[PDB]
């Protein structure tokens, strides 16, 4: 690749790798690597299509992301000393492909070009007094998830998750032990990119520090905000 | 029966894109190809780049780096080329320490920072279990790979 730095730039002085057996199928110069790639995978495709579905593209199923597997409606479910914690996301997760078969399974979120713990698989691990709830379970639209935990003996909403326009995520993570007593919300909002099964949701830096010290405000502070 | 547990099926996406499902390209919502660490040609980031962008796993070439800064440096260039969300990993050697001794106490660390590297790869050896334990709790790995050409070699990554 340095022929530049040769004698003559004559290269039957150099030493290349190659396999004698591939040789026969590389001919062609300097394509694109996304066009052969894309070769050989449609090939396979028209290869699986007239045998198991008929050639017949309808015939195959769909899913709203694909991604996530390793190898190996309107309910509730209470947590406690030993909840298992992959039946818990299960049960969370549910059974459709969604934002939110991610959200409890997908460990791992991007953070522009960084990819971190979920930080969802981590609240909301399972836990003792820990109850949640579900509503619309099976339209993921209006999907949404309620949990609340022992606030002063008493259990009050600590998390709310829900969709938005735009394929969004919000978790509405709340705190009730307030100055005025009253409850405080904080959105923490996530995008979603089914065309990355592998990491669909990507939190959103931006406008970030300033939610959190809007709540911090009146966390902390008896003023307005700026 | 091995032709059906493992029989090779079809997927298709909200964008309407086909997809080859495999237990292994379902980890990874790409397809089942990729491309081996081969230092002169996956060590050049720009390459690798662009081709993940293509949407296709890629192993980088540690052994194109003599350093732990210089394969550093092409990380932090990959990074800045690919896609959000984007993703690939590296592909290690095992007979020369010293082209590794960098990366492991390296890669440990570019994970607790959370980079786009989700899987490595070891060339032209396999470790034991002592070693080969850590790589898959210590590293922010989602998977690992291994290079045998050898038939002990695969009883080993069995154990």
């Amino acid at each position: 690749e340095h022929l530049e730095a040769v004698v003559d730039q004559d290269v039957q002085r150099t030493c290349i790798l190659h396999g004698p057996v591939a040789a026969q199928f590389t001919k062609v110069i300097d394509e694109p690597i996304k066009s052969i790639m894309d070769g050989i995978h449609d090939g396979h495709i028209k290869k699986l299509l007239h045998q198991y579905y008929g050639d017949d593209e309808s015939k195959i199923p769909a899913v709203e992301y694909f991604g996530g597997e390793s190898p190996v409606d309107s309910a509730v479910f209470k947590a406690t000393s030993s909840t298992d914690e992959e039946s818990w996301f299960k049960a969370l997760a549910g059974s459709e492909i969604n934002w939110r078969h991610a959200s409890f399974l997908c460990s791992f979120i991007t953070q522009d070009k960084m990819f971190v713990s979920n930080p969802i698989r981590k609240v909301f691990k399972p836990s003792q007094g820990m109850v949640v709830e579900i509503s619309n379970g099976n339209t993921s639209s209006k999907t949404v998830v309620t949990l609340s935990e022992p606030v002063q003996g008493e259990l009050k909403p600590t998390v709310i998750l829900k969709l938005l326009k735009e394929n969004i995520i919000q978790m509405e993570m709340i705190e009730n032990r307030t100055m005025d007593g009253k409850p405080v919300s904080l959105p923490l909002l996530y995008n979603f990119n089914p065309d990355n099964g592998f990491a669909p949701i990507s939190e959103v830096m931006e406008d970030r520090n300033q939610r959190i010290k809007e709540m911090y405000w009146k966390l902390w502070i008896d003023e307005p905000f700026n | 029966n091995w032709l059906e547990e493992y029989h090779p099926k079809l997927i298709k996406n909200k964008s309407g894109k086909i997809f080859v499902e495999t237990k292994f390209s379902k980890l990874i919502g790409r397809p089942p190809l990729l491309v081996p660490g081969m230092t002169p040609c996956t060590v050049s980031p720009d390459f690798v780049a662009a081709t993940t962008n293509a949407g296709y796993t890629i192993e980088l070439a540690g052994g194109g780096y003599f350093s732990a800064a210089g394969m550093t440096a092409a990380i932090d260039s990959v990074v800045s080329q690919i896609e959000k969300g984007s993703t690939f990993g590296i592909n290690l050697i095992y007979v020369n320490p010293f082209m590794l001794q960098w990366g492991i106490p390296l890669i440990k660390e570019l994970r607790s920072k959370g980079y786009p590297i989700q899987f490595l790869t070891i060339g032209a050896g396999v470790p034991s279990l002592e070693v080969a334990s850590e790589y898959i709790e210590t590293l922010g790995l989602k998977y690992l790979g291994l290079k045998p050409g050898s038939i002990d070699a695969i009883s080993q990554v069995i154990n």
